[PDB]
């Protein structure tokens, strides 16, 4: 009897912390990935940029 | 010296009653805790006269609606 509402219990606190707790950690990775891949699309606009100026020069 | 025993009366009513209530509260909590020891996420534990638990039972499934985990 008693077992399974021990089990649903540890259970509960053990995926109510984890799961919260990855997409913390996820949250965090995802605006670093933002501020990279940003910078490495400003990058390659900047080639553009570049590339079409030396057509003109 | 009526003052005084007045105020002594009033004060020693107090303590008494402090002292026998938190003797009583803190006996419940030994009962409470022996019995809870056997077992985001929520619980309360606590005490009743015996009488009630059919009623109290009921209207737990009553208000949280057809689930309640209880002993």
């Amino acid at each position: 009897s008693q077992s399974q509402g021990i089990q649903q219990l540890l259970q509960a606190e053990k995926r109510a912390a984890e799961k919260v707790s990855e997409a913390r950690k996820r949250k965090n990775r995802r605006l670093k990935q933002a501020k990279e891949e940003a910078q490495a699309e400003i990058e390659q606009y900047r080639l553009q940029r570049e590339k079409e100026f030396k057509a003109k020069e | 010296n009526f003052e005084k025993i007045e105020n002594e009366l009033k004060e020693i009513n107090t303590n008494q009653e402090a002292l026998k209530r938190n003797f009583l509260e803190l006996t419940e909590l030994k009962f409470i805790l022996r019995k809870t020891q056997q077992f985001r996420l929520g619980f309360v534990a606590g005490v009743i006269n015996r009488e009630r638990i059919p009623t109290f039972e009921r209207m737990l499934w009553r208000v949280c609606r057809g689930n309640v985990f209880l002993r």
